[PDB]
């Protein structure tokens, strides 16, 4: 659900990262599939090789979408309820995996930001993912 | 397990660097901030009441260490950890009865405070072996239920 | 968040199971011992034997709570925002040990409404549980 | 693992008695009807548009039942799961990468089946031998993994 305290920790760390994007997005992909290999199973038509183009887009991509979140962190589900689509009925994403991709970001942000992440806001960015990876393969609550 | 020479050569490495000190307590306090039930485990600590009143006390600290220089024994011959775990493993298990998934979790924690830590000398190939390593140590802590 | 037919389901089934909450509550708990002794650990002072009256007696309260939060299956965290507090902040139960609960739960209803118990209603009893089990332990979200 | 002479015993009597065409088929429809994104696995069956489209499927029904017959190895020599399924383990792994969670599951499921089926016949012991015997069985596919 998110409390006004979890909202306000997500919004401020987030802010030290936006302007970021496309190179976080990069690297927690590249450590994601460095660390949890098994997770290149979905991405068979993609350029895997350390800092492809494809890679730094979805990165991008991803990173994008985690902020759109943010925006409307009141309203996560209709914010990407399209994207449960695509990674529930569409792509059957194994709600496992949601974890590998959520842990690595949190390792992207400890890198770059050692003060940004405090103990706190650690907390709370891991609720924030819970409840997005919930609602991303949620259709099935 | 099998560990490539350069997995072992990335540990051993940045074993060296690490201040056991101040990650250990850093990781045992995220531990019971993020996952508050696992505090119920931790009940001689005394207080516990807030997040700020946890990366203070001491025998967090303590105990954080502790638990990192256990590592220390597991970096020691990654080729044994099974039987250098075994008695930890029967505490763990047949004692406090720690449920497996709490150890995936603190190994978590763990690789995140390292790559906050040594910031970019934490590659990709690093927290890679790393993950290994931790995997590896709570599958034999774990065991002793199986 | 639980869907139209979920609600139906979920109701659905604890109509045929009404009546029972004393004995089948004191089922579920006992296989839960019986396949997951680890959980005895939170009944230190309870009296284990098979058919005790202290299991007989919660398992009757436990269900009882089940049923309760049918009745208000539109605000679940409401219905036991009492009792997430005590499973939570006081009790510190973890949420690995819901599973187990459950799982009993579903076997208990197989052996004496197996009719009762079709495939769907399985899965919208699923949803129930990881719902309720989250707002037990949810003080984490 | 160590097994008591009851469990054994407890093990093969109702294996005796279990339809595994019924119990099978029953078994794996469930699990993609509870735990939809299982289903990705099963692209090969055709239509598993709705739960009632699926219980149905023969492609269902028919690899239940194979399922649930290589059960039949395990309480062969219930001493030996390991080395009996190490085959097994290599394609769900190394091939399929299934992710141990699921093994988990399915074994649930296959419980709650195996209740509905002898009623009160599956008393608490029945449950609690079974349990064990469906994650001895999943700990030897996972292992592959480690
Ligand atoms: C909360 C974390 C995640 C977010 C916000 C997210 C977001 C996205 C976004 C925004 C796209 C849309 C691309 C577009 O339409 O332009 C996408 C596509 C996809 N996602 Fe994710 N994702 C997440 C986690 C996952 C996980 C865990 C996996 C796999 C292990 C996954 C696998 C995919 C795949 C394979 C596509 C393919 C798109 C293509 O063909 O290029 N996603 N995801
Ligand atoms: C693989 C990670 C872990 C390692 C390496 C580990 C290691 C240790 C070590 C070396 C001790 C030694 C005896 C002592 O000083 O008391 C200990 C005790 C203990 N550990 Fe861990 N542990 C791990 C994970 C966990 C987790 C996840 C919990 C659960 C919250 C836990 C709970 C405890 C408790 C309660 C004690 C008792 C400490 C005391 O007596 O005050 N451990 N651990
Ligand atoms: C959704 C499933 C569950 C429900 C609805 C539930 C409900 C309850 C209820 C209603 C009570 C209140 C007793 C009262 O105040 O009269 C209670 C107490 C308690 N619950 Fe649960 N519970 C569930 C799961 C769990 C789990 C997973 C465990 C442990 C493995 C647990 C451990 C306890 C304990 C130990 C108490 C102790 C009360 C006493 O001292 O007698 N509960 N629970
Ligand atoms: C411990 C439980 C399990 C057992 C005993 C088991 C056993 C088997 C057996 C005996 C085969 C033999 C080869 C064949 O006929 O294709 C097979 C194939 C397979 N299993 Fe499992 N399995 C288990 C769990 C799972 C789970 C959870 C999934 C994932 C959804 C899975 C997915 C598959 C797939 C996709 C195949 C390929 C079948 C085909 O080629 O059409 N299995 N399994």
């Amino acid at each position: 659900v998110l409390s006004a305290a979890d909202k306000t920790n997500v919004k401020g760390v987030f802010s030290k990262i936006s302007g970021h994007a496309e190179e976080y997005g990069a690297e927690t992909l590249e450590r994601m599939f460095t660390a949890y290999p098994q997770t290149k199973t979905y991405f068979p038509h993609f350029d895997l090789q350390h800092g492809s183009a494809q890679i730094k887009a979805h990165g991008k991509k991803v990173v994008a979408a985690l902020v759109e979140a943010v925006n409307h962190i009141d309203d996560i589900a209709g914010a990407l309820s399209k994207l449960s689509d695509l990674h529930a009925q569409k792509l059957r994403v194994d709600p496992v995996n949601f974890k590998f991709l959520g842990h690595c970001f949190l390792v992207v942000v400890a890198i770059h930001h050692p003060s940004a992440l405090t103990a706190e806001v650690h907390a709370s960015l891991d609720k924030f993912l819970c409840a997005v990876g919930t609602v991303l393969t949620a259709k099935y609550r | 397990v099998h560990w490539s020479a350069e997995e072992k050569q990335l540990i051993t490495g940045l074993w060296g660097k690490v201040n056991v000190a101040d990650c250990g307590a850093e990781a045992l306090a995220r531990l019971l901030i993020v996952y508050p039930w696992t505090q119920r485990f931790f009940s001689s600590f005394g207080n516990l009441s807030s997040p700020t009143a946890i990366l203070g006390n001491p025998m967090v600290r303590a105990h954080g260490k502790k638990v990192l220089t256990s590592f220390g024994d597991a970096v020691k011959n990654l080729d044994n950890i099974k039987n250098t775990f075994a008695q930890l493993s029967e505490l763990h298990c047949d004692k406090l009865h720690v449920d497996p998934e709490n150890f995936r979790l603190l190994g978590d924690i763990l690789i995140i405070v390292l790559a906050a830590h040594f910031a970019k000398e934490f590659t990709p190939d690093c927290q890679a072996a790393w993950q290994k390593l931790v995997r590896v140590v709570a599958h034999a802590l774990a065991r002793k239920y199986h």
